[PDB]
């Protein structure tokens, strides 16, 4: 179907999964043209809480030489992971591992892999996938390795940054999870690591599937699902109201005296039925449902519900083997999903829950929809055409650059400058500020249209803001241009083409706002800098000869004044 | 060059150098002799780079807004008009268009020692008298001219006597050149001819509640700016604009019913506006703009019929409209621009074919009833920034 | 919808906050006694008209001292009474975060059924404020409360058959509560437990309106749209700033000050340009600012800080380029001292807002950089001139004074002369006031008709010429 699995795929990963479920840590199977790879699963409490770290759920933050892929272009700041996983995965994946040799011979194939597992070696599969991903796919673009991860029912092992990069890569779309309508383990880590340090042991014991025969103590099960239940439908009111918007003021008060696991879910997910499989694409919507498939129905229900919770986990070979006969609905594709949300044991709270998440994300769709439409409109590139090709030729004719004409401001040419510089300005914040508050889709940052256009934006524009920034003192009553002075979306922007192509040029005129005046010893060192990577910059257009090396341009005024040996033994020397 | 473009230029050559005037002036010097296509002439004239032209305001030009178009011309071009218009004017009378500046308060030496009764059959007549002239009046007539301009500059200023000699003009301009208002006196002279059509009046102080009392018999149109402030059969057309100090509108501006456009613009001093004014039948356009002491609008406006446009741009202190304004049938068109802060009563759904011009915040008030509404089309227009208020300045 | 509401209800009925409370009151109850059952991180303290806020001020005065030492630690604080202790501890809640920081942790009150009588100017003053975030009440759907004088104040809970929902809207938690007041009330435990049975239940009914929701949703779109619309316009008002800018350049380069250009043209009207400028443009700003320190002041854009850099720096040039022409209009009627008597709020609220930031910043200044376009950072300062030539006419015109006056107004003289002289010398002046037909040399020149043979600093700076060489290099 859309997920672009099979049958035999799936019944594959789960004999994979099965033979792994030893302790032997990776397993491959050979089959045609596809090595997949299978991971031991852990039936103990530690292996789940990391003992190790202080946080109260298990938190740890990446680090930027494995996941440079994994951070928010934007705010720069990196995403946050099980620790636990974490160190099972750099455990695995050492030199003697000797994984790297079977996935450098099956890249070398040029077949089909995919990282499977039952309980928790699949999530371990998933920081494979990503990091099959960041070392091989991102960066080479000659191979058709498309992964597949498939999971039964694995624990959250991401949080909302952790999806946003999996979505604005276009890599939510390799993941698959298969989870029955009562099965706690995935929201097992949603728990408080307090509320069930106890129970977790007997827990995690009953759930063992080798060793069956632990004494299932009712109420300790019951008071564990009870409590796991209760965090999650705490998260999913606090995430609903968030999306919401309303008591924004009062919400945070609330929150700054309780707690609530980061945890999201991460890539596409699908719901197992008696007769019927869901699947849902939103991670919302996903982190909602996953609180009401379960809920309550009645006292002989839920009484009867840790039976179903401590079974489901296991009884997974009853779908591995009647998907052949199910029933197949995608809740985005209709719009009426009472059907569903009916067959399957949900109340009105959720449906109307999916509803909000559903008209949310059309909401943002439709205003990155308007947003393409503003952009497009002639009325708003004619303002870039005339800065660039009106206004720079006359100035460069006056025998000096447009940067030192706007800064004495005597024609009238400046102020109709002025006011277009100040107009797109406005609309570049306006559009920062939108996506800001994340109501744009995760792609739109990933577009290189939309890159390409805020890239030139910026390098036509900066040097007009600097020039504004210090024709008037402004520095004086602010400080140095490069600290409190730069405006965000010429950050995000430098950033954003930074990371496409793999300080800036732009920034050149504010470093010679710096220097000049000032002895040359003391600065020295740092013109040295610049006198290098200006040289390059003249190489990748980031700043034009013709405007820098004019006549009546401060920089060469500047750069003669400067003392004898630094003209002698610079580069520059040719172009005065 | 056409004919009648050499004609309009050397007309227009009348005016003094490094003088920035407005379209509004030379259409209404121009009017008679060309009927009413002037606005043709002057583009013409300005395509061929004879004239600048400057929008100062509002960019819309073919709504015939000529409150909002600065003129400007070059000194070797006036230089250039002025020494043909010598040439061809070869005798006292026998020149078409004369124009006299007496200045040191010493009148010219043709009519300096006159013997004979100084009278001249000029189309076109100009007299510059400045500050220091007493503007003393002297014995002469004109028998046959249509428009005549007077340029002063002094605070007191009196109209000579020889004006009422005139028969045949109709349209005079009165341009005062001083840093502070000139006072006008002696206006029955003007009362008296009945050819005269047009009449504008800038930077003078004069009163209006005396002007109904002069007894104009046939006037279409009157023209204010920069008044200082302290029966009427052929008025159809009031423009008053730039007159601080009028607190509120006079009265007899509604006993006319002849009236059809009435707009005052960049009137500060101004909060209410006479209530007695439904009993203008036939009013079609109203304009009430850069006014902010003006707050609401004349509640008693659904006695109008024969409305078309209606504009309220410029007033940001407007706290609401006419509640009953769906009443009227003829409205077609009404341009409500930098407007945001007010409330549009339901009333407008009971119109249809309205084009309502206005900008994007000002649109949403009218997008929050669009399906309600049937046949309504708004149009923003965003506006243009340019430095001719400066030129003007 | 509003069931949002409701929503987050459910999470302040799943914490064991309310609950914990409830328990401390009750254990307390089964006289201003302020019992402190502050475990080990909550502040757990029962409170136990105005006559009984002023008593309790004996023990508040050093309660205070502890509750500033609570804030201090980060421990969550609560404070909760009876129908007259819940009132006493919300009053001085609110007292005590009116002397508190904001940056700190703010606290919670919470009413557990305590009518409190609201003034309707109080309500107002804090109508939309983050101030009504930290008061909460309960109110049982059963009973009611109907007051006139008083009026709603901050969230209210309202309780159902089975559950509760949450709002905070004045006029629909006054439809609401419309009702009279009931003697009858209900035990909080048995309310509790019903709500805790609610919780456990499957499923609630609604019993909100469609009236209310519709309410909820226009004020909260209505104040979005401000909202955005103020941020938008700021640009335009930028746009208009630069207008403002050009004339003041053309002003200057005529060699007579803009303020000096705009007194005149006030007091005789001549052009276009100048009306326009003072009617268009000039009326917007104001507006448009004021409503932004109006707005922003009850509910601001980010906690620790009252606004962004982006509009703090905008306001900050915007009230030292525009504060002249308002002291030019106040000092053309006859009025005098502006400074004091007659200085505007947002002004004021702007700068002290810009001098406690920028007391943070790093900045220098170099003893070489042109001053031909700096901004006189005492806006002000061109009203003291306006008063100083006062008294210079209360010493001309003026015949048989009496010698106290006259020390008085030489004493007034020379501070405003050393004033001046200390602010010219830490070249915290733009040049244009050294313009030719500025008010500043008229002033100048009658000073120094009656200074006679005095000689001080500035007399000799100014006889010497040097201030044509002040801003120049
Ligand atoms: N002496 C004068 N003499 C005569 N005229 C003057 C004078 N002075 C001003 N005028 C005129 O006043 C008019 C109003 O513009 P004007 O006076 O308002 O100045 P301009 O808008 O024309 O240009 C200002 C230049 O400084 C940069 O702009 C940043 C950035 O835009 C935002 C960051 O905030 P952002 O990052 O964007 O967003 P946030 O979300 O808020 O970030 P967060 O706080 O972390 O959350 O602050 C801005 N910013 C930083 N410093 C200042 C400052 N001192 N004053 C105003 N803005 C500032 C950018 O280089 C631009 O050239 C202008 O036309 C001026 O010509």
């Amino acid at each position: 179907a859309l997920t672009g699995i099979n049958g035999d795929l799936i019944t594959r990963s789960w004999s994979a999964s099965k033979q792994a479920y030893l302790t032997e840590r990776y397993h491959k199977e050979e089959a045609g043209a596809v090595v997949i790879f299978a991971f031991q699963p852990s039936f103990s409490e530690k292996d789940f809480f990391d003992p190790d770290n202080k946080s109260s759920f298990g938190e740890i933050k990446l680090n930027r030489v494995q996941f440079p892929c994994m951070r928010k272009i934007g705010k720069g700041d990196v995403a946050t992971v099980n620790e636990a996983f974490l160190k099972n995965l750099e455990a695995i994946i050492d030199p003697r591992t000797s994984f790297q040799a079977s996935v450098e011979m099956a890249v070398r194939s040029r077949k089909q892999i995919v990282f499977t597992g039952h309980s928790s070696g699949g999530a371990t599969a998933i920081l494979a996938t990503v990091w099959y991903l960041e070392k091989y796919f991102i960066r080479n673009p000659n191979v058709y390795l498309e992964p597949r991860c498939v999971t039964f029912g694995a624990p959250l092992v991401g949080d909302s940054i952790f999806s946003h990069a999996l979505g604005r890569e276009k890599w939510s779309r390799f993941f698959v999870n298969f989870v029955s309508r009562f099965d706690i383990v995935p929201r097992i880590m949603l728990a408080r690591k307090a509320s069930v340090e106890e129970t977790l042991p007997h827990v995690l014991a009953q759930l063992d599937p080798r060793k069956s025969s632990v004494q299932e103590s009712e109420q300790r099960i019951t008071e564990f699902y009870t409590r796991v239940m209760r965090d999650t439908s705490t998260v999913a009111n606090q995430a609903v109201c968030e999306l919401t918007g309303s008591a924004e003021a009062f919400l945070e008060t609330l929150s700054s005296f309780l707690e609530l696991s980061p945890y999201r879910p991460a890539g596409t997910f699908v719901f197992s039925t008696e007769k019927r499989l869901v699947a849902v694409n939103n991670s919302d919507a996903i982190l909602q449902m996953l609180f009401y498939t379960s809920q309550a129905s009645d006292e002989q229900e839920w009484s009867l519900i840790p039976f179903r919770s401590i079974r489901d986990h296991h009884s997974y070979e009853e779908l591995v083997q009647s998907m052949g006969k199910k029933l197949f609905n995608h809740l985005d594709g209709e719009n009426s999903i009472e059907s569903t949300l009916n067959d399957l044991g949900v109340s009105t709270r959720g449906r109307q829950y999916v509803q909000a998440a559903l008209e949310e994300e059309k909401k943002r769709v439709e205003n990155q929809k308007k947003i393409i439409q503003v952009i497009e409109q002639e009325r708003f590139l004619k303002k870039l055409a005339w800065i660039e090709d009106e206004y720079k030729p006359k100035c460069q004719a006056h025998k000096n650059g447009y940067y030192d004409s706007f800064k004495v401001s005597n024609e009238e040419n400046d102020f109709k400058a002025n006011v277009k510089r100040a107009e797109l300005a406005g609309v570049f914040d306006e559009v920062l500020g939108l996506m800001k508050k994340c109501q744009l889709p995760d792609e739109f940052e990933g577009d290189i249209d939309w890159i390409k256009l805020a890239t030139r934006y910026r390098r036509l524009v900066e040097p007009l803001d600097i020039a504004n920034y210090h024709r008037h003192l402004k520095n004086e009553d602010t400080g140095p241009y490069m600290k409190r002075g730069r405006p965000t979306r010429y950050i995000y922007a430098q950033r954003g083409y930074e990371h496409y192509i793999l300080e800036c040029g732009s920034c050149f005129w504010a470093e010679v706002e710096e220097l000049k005046g000032k002895p040359y010893e003391e600065v020295e060192v740092r013109v040295k800098t610049l006198e290098g990577m200006l040289g390059e910059w003249i190489t990748d257009g980031e700043v034009d000869d013709k405007e820098i090396f004019l006549e009546g341009s401060t920089f060469r005024k500047w750069w003669i004044t400067l003392p004898k040996n630094h003209k002698s033994h610079s580069p520059l020397r040719d172009y005065m | 060059l056409p004919h009648n473009l050499r004609e309009c230029f050397l007309d227009m050559a009348s005016f003094l150098e490094d003088q920035r005037i407005i379209a509004s002036t030379i259409i209404d010097l121009w009017s008679a002799s060309y009927g009413k296509e002037g606005m043709n002439n002057l583009q013409d004239l300005a395509s061929r780079n004879l004239l600048k032209l400057l929008p100062i305001g509002r960019n819309e030009y073919e709504d015939g807004f000529y409150n909002e178009l600065l003129v400007k011309q070059d000194n070797v071009l006036r230089e250039f008009a002025i020494n043909q218009c010598l040439k061809e004017s070869s005798s006292i009378f026998e020149r078409k268009r004369l124009n006299l500046e007496i200045q040191d308060n010493k009148f010219p030496n043709w009519c300096l020692n006159p013997k004979q009764p100084i009278v001249i059959n000029a189309s076109l007549f100009s007299i510059s008298t400045d500050d220091s002239f007493a503007s003393s009046w002297f014995e002469m007539d004109c028998p046959n001219v249509e428009a005549l301009v007077l340029n002063i500059s002094s605070s007191n200023y009196a109209l000579p006597n020889f004006i009422a000699t005139m028969k045949e003009l109709k349209v005079v301009i009165i341009i005062n050149h001083g840093l502070e208002p000139a006072k006008l006196t002696n206006l029955s002279c003007l009362s008296s001819l009945p050819n005269l059509k047009r009449i504008r009046f800038e930077k003078v102080s004069i009163s209006l509640l005396d002007i109904p009392k002069l007894g104009l018999k046939s006037l279409e149109k009157l023209s204010l700016w920069f008044c200082h402030v302290v029966t009427l059969q052929s008025l159809q057309e009031i423009e008053i604009d730039y007159c601080y100090n009028l607190d509120e509108l006079p009265y007899w501006i509604s006993q006319v019913v002849s009236l059809k456009k009435l707009s005052v613009t960049n009137c500060n001093k101004l909060c209410r506006v006479i209530e007695a004014i439904g009993d203008l039948r036939d009013l079609e356009t109203l304009r009430l703009s850069s006014c902010a002491s003006l707050l609401e609008l004349p509640e008693t406006i659904d006695r109008l019929d024969n409305l078309r446009f209606l504009d309220v741009s410029g007033g940001f202190q407007l706290k609401n409209l006419p509640l009953e304004i769906g009443k009227l049938k003829k409205l077609e068109k009404i341009s409500m621009k930098d407007c945001y802060r007010c409330e549009l009563p339901d009333s407008v759904k009971n119109l249809e074919n309205l084009e309502v011009k206005c900008d994007e915040d000002t649109a949403f008030l009218w997008k929050i009833l669009k399906p309600e509404m049937k046949n309504l089309t708004i149009t923003e227009e965003k506006t243009e920034h340019n430095l001719n208020l400066l030129q003007l300045f | 919808s509003s069931l949002k509401g409701s929503a987050l209800g459910k999470l302040v009925v799943t914490s064991g906050l309310l609950h914990s409370s409830w328990s401390k009151i009750l254990e307390i109850h089964n006289g201003l006694e302020f019992q402190i059952h502050r475990e080990e991180k909550f502040t757990l303290v029962v409170f136990s008209a105005f006559n009984l806020f002023t008593s309790a001020s004996t023990s508040l005065t050093y309660l205070k001292s502890e509750l500033l030492q609570t804030l201090k630690s980060e421990k969550p604080v609560i404070i909760t009474g009876a129908a007259l202790g819940g009132s006493v501890a919300s009053l001085y809640t609110l007292w005590l975060l009116e002397t508190i920081e904001p940056t700190l942790k703010r606290p919670l009150c919470i009413t557990f059924g305590s009518p409190l009588i609201g003034d309707a100017s109080l309500q107002q003053i804090l109508e939309n404020s983050v101030r009504n975030s930290c008061f909460l009440h309960v109110v049982s759907a059963q009973t009611r409360i109907k007051m006139d004088f008083f009026k709603p104040f901050g969230t209210f809970l309202i309780c159902f058959d089975s559950g509760c929902v949450c709002i905070e809207d004045h006029v629909a938690v006054t439809e609401l509560l419309n009702g009279v007041h009931d003697s009858g009330l209900v035990d909080y435990s048995q309310v509790l437990n019903r709500l805790d049975q609610s919780m456990l239940s499957l499923a609630d009914s609604r019993l909100i309106p469609e009236d209310v929701i519709k309410g909820i949703e226009k004020r909260a779109e209505m104040k979005n749209l401000r909202f955005d619309m103020m941020f938008k316009k700021l640009n335009d008002m930028k746009i208009s700033m630069a207008y403002i800018e050009w004339y003041k350049k053309k002003c200057k380069e005529v060699k007579i000050g803009y303020y000096d250009r705009f007194k005149t043209q006030l007091a005789f009207p001549s052009k276009e340009f100048d009306i326009n400028i003072k009617n268009h443009h000039k009326s917007e700003l104001n507006r448009f600012w004021k409503s932004v320190v109006e707005e922003v002041e009850r509910r601001p854009q980010s906690d620790a800080s009252i606004l962004k850099r982006r509009f703090l720096f905008s306001g900050n040039n915007y009230r030292r380029m525009i504060e002249p022409l308002d002291i030019a209009e106040y000092y053309l009627e006859g009025r005098k001292e502006y400074r004091t008597t007659g200085r505007s709020h947002h002004y004021v609220m702007l700068e002290k807002w810009f001098g406690m930031e920028s007391i943070l910043i790093e900045k220098e200044r170099c003893k070489k950089r042109d001053l031909s376009d700096l901004l006189t950072f005492d806006s002000c300062f061109w009203a003291e001139v306006e008063d100083s030539l006062i008294v210079i006419n209360q010493l001309n015109t003026t015949v048989g004074m009496r010698d106290d006056v006259r020390e008085v107004l030489t004493r007034k003289l020379v501070e405003f002369e050393g004033y001046v002289w200390e602010i010219i010398t830490k070249r915290e002046v733009s040049p244009e006031i050294f313009l030719e037909e500025s008010s500043f040399m008229k002033w100048w020149k009658e000073y120094k008709k009656i200074k006679g043979f005095n000689s001080s600093y500035l007399t000799e700076f100014m006889n010497t010429r040097k201030y044509e060489s002040y801003g120049k290099s």
